[PDB]
């Protein structure tokens, strides 16, 4: 019985920040949507 | 592009590109000259693809194409046309590029508001992009034909 | 009624990996009553006020 | 951000029409070099640290910087200067994998100068630095991956206005 | 912001007295007035969609703009162009609905002129449409509620320089 | 006014007046004229009622009014009085607006903090306020003085 | 921010060199001056209320200002003037306790000018108020005490300079 | 796996696989072969491989194995070796997913910390594995030496 | 998350013991099978909204759970129960492209049930929803590809109820 | 300074000091004297502290003034002496301010980061500092020493 | 406890305590036979000061004492008087411990609220505290009047 | 909050009594021995790297724990581990100097049996990894020191088991 690595490893996100506009703005803004509102 | 976008992560990680992501951009690399082989067959074949398609679109939704519906009229059904090859360009250069951002910003960005804008189908639209996929998959090896299928399979869902 | 402020606050304390340019000098925009606030905090950072500026035609 | 595969689509996009027969020249041009500048930004991370260490000694070490009131006379400044050049590397070395600056120009380049003149930082003395660093790194990249090393650090000068 | 019966009580604030008889006629007038503008708003809202669209046919369709590179000339373009004059609409039948603009310029045409020459969106053409909608608003609604769309369509002209 | 309040509600829903809300504003436009005729009679009445309603004060509190008090002497007297008579003015421009925000915006916010630096209570100044209240309801019409009442109301909950 | 002591480490840290006698008599003034001045500190918190309020009134009492049309002349605008004069005095005794003034002029100073010049209100008004603050504090603190809080209020009054 | 570092992307993303990102998950189905091949040799030489990089670190930095040093001492010596030989399966783990994901996660997040406690020198560490990287490519193929030695490169730059 | 080759290198690091004979065919089970995954993936992303479309209407429209009172009998309740099976059926493709079931018991599957009851959304109902799902999606895959979908379908029903 | 650490809680507070900081604040005032004092016989003896210090951190970690390592040669040792006497300046100009904040500012911020980089060993660095807190106390009384020994100790801490 | 305080700062700074907060506990534990001998003699003539204040009190406020103020009648001057005292009793309790939190837990959290609960006058209840002090330092020695004075001192900020 | 002061005081206020001599010498005992605590606590600052390396050397490593599988097989794991015991020796020292345990409990008890028991920590290990830790500070504090240093690291394992 030897625990892996995946115990309590994937908890964390990936980090959305702003930068020079381009289509990904509207991700960043997804982003922003998904989660201070819980869609 | 695939680097493009490979890059956009990395940068968002603030870490030098990875082994794994590095093969990806020489596997680009490597594919580039048939990447570019497809493009160019679909843009020699481009003006037959369309009058082929869109006699299956007008079979498809025919009320669009009559009178009383958004292509009403030769004049109506011809801005139709123009904007369906305006995909279809936009197409190619995602095939070729080969990655469906670039496509994505010509066109999916506000398709929604478009479309109602002009009043047309989406639908209807989505079915032209699935007539133009049984085309290219005749103009296609069945390897191209893949890739040319998965990148009409992001322009259809761009279509919904 | 709003006003656009810009200030630019250094990072001593925590020397970021990630790029954080953006969040060294920033123009941005915030409320009358919210202004008070966020000069306040933006005192407490340290940060110099570049500009304030008021949106609203009114003083 | 922006590549050499997107410009061309820029382009093309701009034209509204397919890609012509020359500008598919061009992309297949990318897709040659596209080898030799992978290998390149590989080798860049494994030796970043090196080139770091290198291109600091020959900028500033034993220098009224190091030395007190230089503005690198504090540790906090010490470590924060390596942050920076560290972070022009990073970015510049994205950059050549792309082919294309404007990514550098637009991430690194907008309100660097600004944001600089409020922190009182040399900006010439770090362009001289930067172009100490693309010195050692064509030196340890090679010449073919050094002459497009130094053609971004070149925009990072221009940037450094 | 401030409403028109606002306004006059700002002036009597102001003022230090109690609200003048002329300005509390001025109140009287302007309830007496906005009862028929209410009813046109009304109207305006249940057709601003067609209104819109009918304006975008008038200038955008069949035109340069919309032919590639026109700053139209993209899907991300054209949902921003006709959100813009959606917007715009909606400002306008709020500042129609109160009798002042002086919300539409606080808000809607606060630097948008300076945001659109950096932008390089034409402005000028803009307002030329905006004129056009303007007027077919003003036959649909009516010559009373024409006369509010046009203090509308004047504060647009002023967004315009 | 109470459009205009209902308007910066519809502005952060984006979306154009309500049906109710449009409704609502017809019934204030009607409402109009008899709040100018009732705001007309408060206004002609406003000075004998603050008469009043300053006699009513001082028999409330005396000891304000006396010496050790925040009115004691005669100029204190006259600035309480300067004080109850612009509150007056300021519950007559807020009636004939019919919006209690504009009110609450021009004056009764931190109003609390302004008597703490004169040092009058803010108790004292409720009960004149309630004073000054009773007298304007005998002074205007059975329908009038219920819209005056709620006027005051949210005037007392200020002083409290 | 700074202190007396660290305005002087400060100095010593630029110059790079050790601890010097001139420096230390500076210092020793800092530290004999520091126990009155924490007295004094004392007196001027127990009593900060009632300065404020006697400033207020010697600059505003029965003021223009209060009345209608006159900057202040509202609850919100009455509440703000004296909220700003009692951020001033509890940050011009914090910086008169500490004897650096450095630390009143970054954290108040910075952006307050830029910030009334948006609002339009009258910094020579405000600087009346600030002096007779300075002067009531000096009375009630005493002379000595007065002293140090006058060279802080002097540093406000450059302030709304 | 590469095809679990693509499915983070499009998790987040909160899109289906992007056809790209299907077509490097298809590059690794038929890489599968000879990356397994390639990890088979590493393996197969393990025991020579590292202790071949062992005299070659402690050669580069005689200060790791000398009196006063870290690894002074058969046992620490030994102890040492283990470092390396965990950091060798990562890299053949590594070299069978085809992606940095393998090793990230152990050994490559807080690893600075781990040594910086117990007080083995970091460089040296990362010195050790550049060793690795020489003999790895000696006993392999051309380009089965580029592959393994990219893998290789990623954990030395993690060590920095 | 973990996959078919991740998984694998999570056991051999548990045993702490270089690939084995068992290992590689274990790898190369999932190497084979890769063909058939991204294929059977890319036809559910083309025929994803079909796929719910038909599955609902197979098991729960024209029922009394569209009819009033049945939890799917609004406007806003029936776009929410698409978007529920949406989201099974999206991490469900990743699970099967990956082929573990770590991604759905990380994400799919986590705290879905308690959420349900409190809700009172029935769990039976979205477990025969999800299994004509399956069997939709297993027709549109192919027989092979049907076999592996249905196993991790299977997975997120089971949990569900 | 024990001054500037109240200023900072006052101005978060935006309330004057309790007299618990009043209290530390006279503390410093009283003890001002002890810690120039403290500050002259360290500053008079600075040179010949450094000189022993170094030998002292020779004599424990003979690696860093070993070949290979970052001090090998005079020119190296001798900048080895002047970053011990700049941490020693700083040192008495914690001392003098009281606090360990003024030290912090000036450096142990980001240090691991730029000594690091630099190629010195930060444990070595460490044992020098401790050499010159042996040497301290050696030439200063105890109770000064029971001072400079904490502020020594959190440069030590700070290295760690 | 002050040296409490200290520890909550540290721990949101996640640091160990600073050589300073160590010099603060120190003198405080010096100075902790002096500052609760002052406390034991501030309570053993607690009552007859608490008599001798409340006097004072009534004298510069008799309108509260008197009826139409909150200690109308002999029993709401007696819960004023309780008040009062159990305030003092919290007074002894900050100063014993060197920090003004213990008095602010007890009360100053929401006293404000409570009073406008209640009506009584928080400028009264002020002044009633300011004479308390009085006394209470002229009761006092010098040097525990000193602190004394200093902790009522932030009791008297608190009620203004 | 919670100190040993602060809680004698406390339990005074619940009573409302005024200062009893049995608070009166508690309150003196902690008075007496904060010398001797604040010193060691120092120490403990000084020294705390050496401490929790020797803790993990004489208790946690060279064992199945760091071998593969033992939940510290991996470096992210072991990082966790040395700060976890960091943490326990930071907030232990914080209580020692209060001087009492309802600290400890507070911030570092709370909860934290049963996010060890959700993540799979070894309740066991932890235990004799603080016992470890009892016996270096033990050693490097003294005996009178850290004596009482024990008694509130014991509260933390037992909090623990
Ligand atoms: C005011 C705070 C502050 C400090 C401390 C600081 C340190 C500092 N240390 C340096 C170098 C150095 N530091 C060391 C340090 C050591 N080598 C050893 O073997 C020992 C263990 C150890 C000292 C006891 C060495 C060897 C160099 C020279 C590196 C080289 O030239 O290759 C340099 C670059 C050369 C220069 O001074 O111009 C700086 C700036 N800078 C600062 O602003
Ligand atoms: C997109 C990439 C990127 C760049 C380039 C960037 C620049 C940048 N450099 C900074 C600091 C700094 N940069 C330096 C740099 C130098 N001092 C010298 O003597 C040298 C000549 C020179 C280095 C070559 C210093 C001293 C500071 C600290 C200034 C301070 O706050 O005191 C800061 C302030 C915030 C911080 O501490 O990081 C920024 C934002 N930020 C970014 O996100
Ligand atoms: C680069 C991305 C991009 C696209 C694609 C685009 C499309 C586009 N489609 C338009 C209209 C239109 N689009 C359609 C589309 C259709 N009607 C049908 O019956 C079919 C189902 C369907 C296509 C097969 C029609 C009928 C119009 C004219 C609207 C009208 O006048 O009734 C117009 C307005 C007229 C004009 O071109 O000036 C634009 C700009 N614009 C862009 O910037
Ligand atoms: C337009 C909104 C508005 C209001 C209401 C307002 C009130 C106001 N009341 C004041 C004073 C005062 N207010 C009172 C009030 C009272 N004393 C009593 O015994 C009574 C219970 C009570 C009145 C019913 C008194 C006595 C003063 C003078 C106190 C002094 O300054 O010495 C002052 C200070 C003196 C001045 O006017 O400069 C202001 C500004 N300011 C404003 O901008
Ligand atoms: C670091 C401390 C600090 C300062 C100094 C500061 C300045 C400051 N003063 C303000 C407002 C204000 N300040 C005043 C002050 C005055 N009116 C007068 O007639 C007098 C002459 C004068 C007082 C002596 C007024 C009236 C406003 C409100 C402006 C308005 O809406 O009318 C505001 C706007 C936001 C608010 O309502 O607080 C700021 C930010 N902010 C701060 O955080
Ligand atoms: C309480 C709010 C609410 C509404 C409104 C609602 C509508 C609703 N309409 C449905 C079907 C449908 N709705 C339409 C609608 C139309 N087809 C046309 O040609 C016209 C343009 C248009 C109506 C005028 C059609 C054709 C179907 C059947 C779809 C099918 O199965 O083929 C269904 C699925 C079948 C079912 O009931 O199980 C629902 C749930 N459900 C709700 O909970
Ligand atoms: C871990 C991933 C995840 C899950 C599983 C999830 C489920 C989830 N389903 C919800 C509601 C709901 N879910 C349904 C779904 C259904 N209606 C039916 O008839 C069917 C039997 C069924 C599925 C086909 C409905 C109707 C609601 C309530 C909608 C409402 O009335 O507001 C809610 C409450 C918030 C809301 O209204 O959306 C959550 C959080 N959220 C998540 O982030
Ligand atoms: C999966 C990630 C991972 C790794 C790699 C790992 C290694 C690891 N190396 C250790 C020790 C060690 N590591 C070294 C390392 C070195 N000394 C040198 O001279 C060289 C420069 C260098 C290696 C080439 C030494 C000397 C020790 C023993 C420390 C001692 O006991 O004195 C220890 C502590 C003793 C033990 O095994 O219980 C661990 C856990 N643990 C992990 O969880």
């Amino acid at each position: 019985v030897g625990v892996g690595t995946t115990r309590r490893r994937p908890a964390r996100i990936f980090r959305m920040t702003v930068g020079a506009p381009s289509a990904e703005v509207e991700l960043v803004i997804n982003a922003i949507y998904c989660q201070v509102m819980d869609v | 592009s695939v680097v493009t976008k490979s890059i956009v992560n990395a940068d968002a990680e603030a870490r030098y590109l990875s082994p794994g992501e590095l093969d990806r951009i020489k596997n680009f690399v490597s594919t580039g000259e048939r990447r570019l082989r497809i493009a160019q067959t679909l843009t020699e074949n481009r003006e037959r693809i369309v009058k082929q398609a869109g006699d299956q679109l007008f079979q498809k939704r025919p009320d669009v194409v009559s009178p009383g519906g958004n292509a009403y009229g030769e004049e109506m059904t011809a801005t139709c046309l123009r904007d369906l090859d305006y995909y279809l360009r936009l197409v190619t250069y995602g095939i070729v590029a080969g990655d469906v951002t670039p496509i994505e910003e010509i066109g999916l960005v506000g398709v929604r508001e478009m479309y109602n804008s002009l009043g047309t189908p989406i639908p209807a639209v989505a079915e032209g992009i699935r007539a133009m996929k049984n085309v290219a998959c005749s103009l296609l090896s069945a390897e191209d034909a893949a890739e040319a299928g998965s990148y009409f399979d992001f322009v259809i869902g761009a279509m919904q | 009624r709003m006003f656009k402020i810009t200030a630019c606050v250094p990072s001593q304390t925590r020397i970021r990996t990630q790029r954080e340019l953006q969040n060294t000098y920033f123009t941005k925009l915030v409320p009358y009553e919210n202004w008070f606030r966020e000069q306040q905090r933006i005192q407490k950072m340290g940060g110099k006020i570049v500009k304030v500026e008021l949106f609203t035609g009114k003083p | 951000m922006q590549d050499a595969i997107t410009a061309v689509i820029n382009a093309s996009d701009v034209q509204g029409k397919y890609l012509d027969t020359a500008a598919m020249e061009k992309l297949k041009a990318y897709f040659a070099t596209g080898e030799l500048r992978v290998r390149a930004a590989s080798v860049i991370s494994a030796n970043a640290a090196n080139i770091v260490k290198e291109a600091v000694a020959k900028s500033l070490l034993y220098s009224d910087i190091t030395r007190p009131g230089g503005n690198m006379y504090t540790t906090r400044r010490y470590a924060a200067c390596i942050r920076d050049l560290d972070y022009y590397l990073r970015y510049a070395t994205y950059a050549m994998l792309a082919g294309d600056p404007s990514i550098l120009d637009e991430r690194v380049l907008n309100g660097l100068k600004e944001t600089y003149n409020s922190l009182g930082v040399p900006i010439a003395a770090t362009v001289q630095a930067i172009q100490a660093m693309k010195e050692v790194t064509a030196s340890l990249v090679g010449a073919d991956a050094g002459k497009e090393m130094g053609i971004y650090f070149d925009y990072i000068c221009s940037g450094l206005s």
